[PDB]
């Protein structure tokens, strides 16, 4: 599976760029695809969502009106047409695949992004910004403004790892379920408005910045991030 | 409903659309079952399952033969059954009559018509003309049969009469039998199926309106 | 000669009949006489699931009692979310002549088969977001009538070649072949412990097999005609069989003969599906006359009727938690009753 | 051809059998023990029913 | 005088037949391709029969301003439902004709919702035409002599020059084709012949006389002692039509 994002570079404010993510290795037409950006030294922010079949498109309140997302299913490309580019749009633009059915694992593959340099809402609060901790067990907490537990019994918390110089990786979906390929050392628990991701036997190649997301309702809001440094 | 639930609903709607499209495509074709024990020439009428596709007058046809008392329930919705019989052999003709009687009186084929192909009539012509073998030795009631070469006609009409008398006895009019006489070098064997199928579909259409 | 062997067979059959009768002292209808009848059960269609465009032939519940898979002659498997009517997958089959449908206990695989004489195992939880064929199991001579997963690597299939098989999916080979049935094996029920499985064939007999040994432990013979459905009692020490005789029969494995027959003169149609309740007290049976009947398994009394289909009920399953019954018919619809 | 049949019949003639009364009582005891955990027999309240 | 006796007699008969037909049509609606047409014709027949019966019952009294306005509205709904039912009968006849003449097309390449599309189109066109005529011709509304005549003749041309010939021709064509094609299969479907002739005779003898009356009033000066009789007989005949449509179309 491979999502290779293109575009990117320097644009004066007021310009316009089109980012393209080329999908290879998987059935692109069956996947709803997200654009998630990250400021130069800050956290993750959600931009736009296009569903399979292009039926439903959602935009963030920061980029509504001046951003446009489209997909070209035969050519396996996802597009983001950016207009009226501002100085707050300088970021790395990640492309994320998501499929939604009973038991799915959305936000499971993140493409290596492209850098653009232009010169109500649930508030996820991961207060612990940096904790020092190998071979031990450490826990990370995320708090939500409202309860993420839907009446359908599903509580929508997602945990991500962004290792240095690498696209973020899904660890837990719906605060209990481990993603495929994620070692069983991680686990997640909690109730509405209070969550935790405990990792037992912390190892090398398993330290980075951990994020929490709500998929309870749009716009999707990430957490500030918790950095684990040895 | 949650965002995940809404997206699941959208996936379900797309699955419904694709299902409906494929179902319409399947509706544009007609499904036939090819039956016949052996030494009958099933493989050479239209010159686990072997499927033969053909079309006549821009109407798609789709024929299956296997290679029956239990899997015949699967074909309760086919347009017609194509029972092929070797009319040249008389040792195996009563077996063919019992086989046809089993098919006709099956509780699942109570609405399925049969296109009957009394095959290999050139070999029948040779056998009747040469006179080495006699029907009366196998069917006693043939010495007392007169048609309603003359003798070869009497033979073939008699055989078709046995099959149509099996058909007529217990049909009750919900399905009929179309007997055709065929050789192994005949090309007009898809038009026969097509005409019989138009009549079958006319019956089904006139039966959706509770008229026939 | 052959006459001596046939005479020994007749003597042994009479010895079996003598042993079975020496163990028969009180009928189940006679020990169960003094317990309270369950009364009428009122089950109503809670979900009806549109989407199939041909006759539904088989369905299997998942272990979670929420996802189920249905096979139809339109050549598509559909996995349903029963709590929401949604369709999770739509698997297009290479052969539209499908007669069996198995959902693996883990949930990663589904299986189907039919007149193609092949069992196809399908990979649900892959990357790439599509369901692709994992393994095409060939080797049966006749059509596949049933298949049940033992684990993610073992599946037991019954065929119309008068034979059952035990398959290793990774190697794709017949690990154990079960012979002994004269007629087409139509059904198959795995024991709760998965060490034994029972078979029903067109020879009007049922046979109890050992998966580990490949041997027929017992043969249960009381039906006047072919057996279309079969199912263990949840205890695992009994099973029920449905026939074209318009009758269900309950057979014990330890007493080694029939216990109770479920028939009424008002119904003259064959039985196409059989399943049990969680406690085993109810016996859900589907019929050719387009409605299912619930039987007090211990009293041979009709406790209810499930009449909602306008064609014959071809399949019937009860959830592992016993919440719902799902019935599919030839009218392209299947329904969930609670 | 027939030696297989007589061998199977011999393997089936020598099997331990319990009386029908014991089997019936065992099935009845199973049905009585789990009668409280069987939704289709004694319906659960509307809150519990997911359909 | 004498003629009022016939007026009362036929009014009572029309009311009774309209009650029976309203009950039957409601039953047809409750019990529910061809099904869409049957349900739509049942709904239009219910509207027409209710309007007709309660218009008679309203006529049982002298004219009152609100009462006369309700009389007018129900008269317009009556004529509107009449036109819809006639168009739908023509649609059913054409459908049967296509299923006979083009069997494989009907089974394979016919759009699944063509019945819905055609029924909606019939309702819409009938509403447009009937409402236009109601606007141009009513006494409690925007009456206009020349334009009302134009719209009346337009609707007359529609009915008696498309919808009647099409039904008669489709039924006769189905008759002749099934007769041609039944000379081989021995069941010899006399039921089909009976149903076709019954449907066409009911149409031409029970439904059409109302259009015939509205043609005759314009183009043949009639004395009053026969005009009320003509209209009330056409009333009874159309009631018989809208009450016999269920037993003729649904029950068989
Ligand atoms: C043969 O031509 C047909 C044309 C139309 C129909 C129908 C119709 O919708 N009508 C007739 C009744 C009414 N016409 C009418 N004319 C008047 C003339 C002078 C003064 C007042 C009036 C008035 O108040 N009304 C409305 C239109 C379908 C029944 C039937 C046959």
């Amino acid at each position: 599976v491979q999502l290779v994002e293109s575009g990117g570079g320097l644009v004066q404010p007021g310009g316009s760029r089109k980012l393209s993510c080329s999908a290879s290795g998987f059935a692109f037409s069956s996947f709803g695809m997200h654009w998630v950006r990250q400021a130069p030294e800050k956290g993750l922010e959600w931009v736009a969502y296009i569903s399979s079949g292009s039926g439903t498109i959602y935009y963030a309140d920061t980029v509504k009106g001046r951003f446009t997302i489209s997909r070209d299913d035969p050519k396996n490309t996802l597009f983001l047409q950016m207009t009226s580019l501002r100085s707050e749009d300088t970021a790395m633009y990640y492309c994320v695949r998501s499929i939604y059915y009973y038991g799915s694992s959305p936000f499971d593959f993140w493409g290596q992004g492209t850098t653009l340099t232009v010169s109500s809402d649930i508030v996820m609060t991961q207060a612990t910004s940096s904790v020092p901790v190998p071979g031990e067990s450490v826990s990370i907490s995320c708090r939500s403004s409202k309860s993420l537990l839907h009446s359908n019994g599903n509580t929508y918390l997602y945990w991500f790892l962004q290792r240095p110089g690498q696209s973020p990786q899904l660890l837990i979906y719906r605060m209990s379920n481990l993603a495929s390929g994620v070692p069983d050392r991680f686990s997640g628990s909690g109730s509405g408005t209070a969550f935790t991701l405990t990792i037992s036997r912390l190892e090398a190649e398993d330290v980075g910045v951990y994020y929490c997301m709500q998929h309870l309702e749009y716009p999707l809001t990430f957490g500030a991030g918790t950095k684990l440094e040895l | 409903v949650s965002a995940e639930d809404k997206a699941a609903a959208e996936r379900s709607k797309m699955i419904d659309k694709n299902l409906r499209e494929d179902g319409e495509k399947a509706r544009r074709t007609l499904r036939l079952l090819l039956l016949g024990a052996d030494n009958s020439g099933k493989s050479t009428i239209v010159k686990g399952i072997f499927e033969t596709k053909f079309q006549v007058d821009k109407v798609n046809f789709h024929m299956f033969d296997v290679g029956r008392r239990k899997w015949i329930q699967c074909f309760n919705d086919v347009t017609a059954i194509i029972f092929v019989v070797d009319s040249s052999d008389y040792n195996r003709l009563q077996e063919a009559l019992n086989d046809f009687k089993s098919i006709w009186n099956n509780r699942w084929l109570r609405t399925i018509s049969v296109i009957l192909f009394l095959n290999k009539q050139d070999l029948l012509a040779e056998k009747v003309l040469a006179g080495k073998s006699k029907i009366e030795d196998y069917f006693p009631e043939f010495a007392r049969y007169t048609t309603p070469d003359p003798r070869v006609t009497r033979a073939k009409y008699f055989i078709r009469k046995e099959f149509v008398d099996i058909s007529t006895a217990s049909g009750d009019g919900r399905h009929i039998c179309y007997p055709h006489f065929t050789c192994a070098v005949d090309t007009e064997n898809a038009r026969r199926i097509f005409n019989d199928c138009k009549d079958i579909i006319l019956q089904m259409n006139l039966r959706e309106y509770n008229l026939v | 000669e052959l006459d001596q062997l046939r005479q020994e067979a007749e003597q042994l059959k009479n010895q079996i009949r003598d042993a079975r009768k020496a163990c028969a002292d009180a009928t189940l209808s006679q020990i169960t006489n003094n317990i309270d009848p369950v009364g009428r059960i009122q089950m109503r269609t809670r979900r009806t699931l549109r989407g199939h465009l041909a006759k539904i032939y088989a369905m299997h519940w998942g272990t979670d009692s929420r996802l189920l898979v249905s096979a139809s002659q339109d050549g598509k498997l559909i996995i349903w979310d029963s709590y929401t009517t949604n369709k999770v997958h739509a698997i297009p089959l290479r052969s539209s002549w499908v007669m069996t449908c198995a959902y693996a206990p883990s949930g990663n695989y589904v299986a189907c088969g039919g007149l193609d004489n092949i069992c196809s195992i399908y990979n649900l939880k892959t990357r790439e977001g599509n369901v692709r064929v994992s393994r095409e199991l060939a080797g049966h001579t006749g059509y596949l009538s049933c298949c049940r997963f033992l684990d993610d690597n073992q599946i037991v299939t019954s065929s119309g070649d008068t034979t059952c098989a035990l398959w290793d999916i990774e190697t794709g080979q017949q690990t154990t072949t079960f012979t002994g049935h004269t007629g087409d094996v139509m059904s198959l029920s795995l024991a709760p412990d998965t060490r034994l499985f029972v078979s029903g064939a067109c020879d009007a007999s049922a046979k109890l097999w050992d998966v580990r040994e490949g041997m027929c432990r017992q043969t249960f013979t009381g039906h006047e005609s072919d057996i279309n459905a079969i199912c263990f009692f949840p205890n695992g020490n009994a099973f029920a069989t449905g026939s074209d005789d318009a009758t269900c029969r309950l057979f014990d494995l330890r007493a080694d003969q029939e216990l109770m027959t479920y028939s009424h003169d008002n119904i003259i149609c064959g039985i196409t599906s059989v399943s049990f309740s969680k406690s085993g007290r109810l016996l859900l049976a589907g019929y050719d006359d387009f409605n299912c009947n619930v039987w007090d398994a211990l009293k041979a009394d009709r406790a209810g009727v499930l009449a909602g289909h306008d064609n014959r009920v071809s399949c019937l399953g009860v959830t592992d938690d016993g919440m719902a019954v799902a019935t599919g018919s030839w009218d392209s619809f299947l329904k969930i009753w609670n | 051809q027939a030696r297989k049949l007589v061998e199977q019949l011999k393997m089936e003639a020598n099997i331990d059998r319990i009386k029908v009364s014991k089997a019936a009582a065992d099935l009845m005891a199973y049905c009585e023990a789990h009668a409280k955990e069987d939704p289709l027999l004694t319906p659960v309240p509307a809150s519990e029913n997911p359909f | 005088s004498t003629v009022h006796t016939a007026y009362l007699v036929l009014s009572s008969l029309a009311m009774f037949t309209c009650l029976c037909g309203m009950a039957g049509n409601s039953m047809v609606i409750w019990l529910l391709p061809f099904c869409i047409y049957i349900l739509n014709l049942a709904a239009a027949d219910l509207l027409f029969l209710f309007s007709m019966a309660s218009t008679l019952s309203l006529e049982t009294q002298p004219l009152v301003n609100t009462t006369d306005k309700v009389h007018e509205l129900m008269k317009r709904l009556m004529y509107f439902a009449y036109t819809v039912g006639l168009s739908l009968l023509t649609a059913i006849s054409t459908q049967r004709c296509l299923s006979v003449l083009f069997p494989i097309w009907f089974k394979c390449h016919r759009p699944r919702h063509l019945s819905a599309w055609v029924c909606g189109l019939l309702w819409t066109l009938c509403l447009l035409m009937n409402g236009l005529t109601s606007s141009f011709c009513s006494k409690f509304l925007k009456f206009n002599e020349d334009r009302c005549f134009r719209v009346d003749m337009v609707q007359a041309a529609l009915i008696m020059g498309v919808l009647t010939p099409v039904m008669t021709l489709s039924s006769l064509t189905l008759f002749v084709w099934v007769r041609r094609s039944s000379q081989q299969w021995r069941r010899q479907p006399t039921r089909l012949f009976v149903v076709v002739l019954a449907s066409v005779l009911v149409f031409l003898i029970c439904s059409l006389p109302l259009s015939i009356y509205w043609f005759v009033l314009y183009w043949l000066s009639l004395p009053p002692e026969m005009q009320v009789l003509c209209f009330s007989l056409s009333r009874l005949s159309s009631s018989v039509s809208s009450s016999a449509n269920p037993v003729i179309y649904f029950l068989v």
